[PDB]
């Protein structure tokens, strides 16, 4: 969030209206989510034996 | 006659403001314009908060 505000301060000094800055972030947010959604894959095809492995993978990262 | 002071009676209780003269109704206009100054930039979809 602060990174978005740091890049917005540079655009405000250039004379851009703040609403035009917020309108660009809303359109760019949906383009990033739709791009990452196509790259990921579905792990639900695996059985319960492999499904436990994916739970161990994301556990060690949050710890 | 009850004292050498003999105070002068004031029509209104102490603390009351004054009026008439010139600019009394103008004081009410500048009060509404100053409040309007805050609500002007909030007009329009590109307005601020
Ligand atoms: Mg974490």
């Amino acid at each position: 969030a602060s990174a978005l505000l740091d890049q917005a301060l540079e655009l405000i000094q250039k004379g851009i209206h703040p609403i035009k800055i917020a309108n660009g972030f809303d359109e760019a947010a949906k383009l990033a989510i739709s791009k990452l959604e196509e790259t990921c894959d579905d792990i639900s095809a695996s059985n319960d034996e492999l499904f436990r492995d994916f739970l161990l993978r994301a556990a060690k990262t949050s710890l | 006659n009850f004292g050498s002071q003999t105070p002068t009676i004031v029509v209104l209780k102490e603390g009351t403001d004054a009026s008439q003269g010139k600019g009394q109704i103008i004081s009410n206009i500048n009060a509404c314009v100053a409040v309007q100054e805050a609500l002007k930039p909030t007009l329009g979809p590109l307005g601020s908060d």
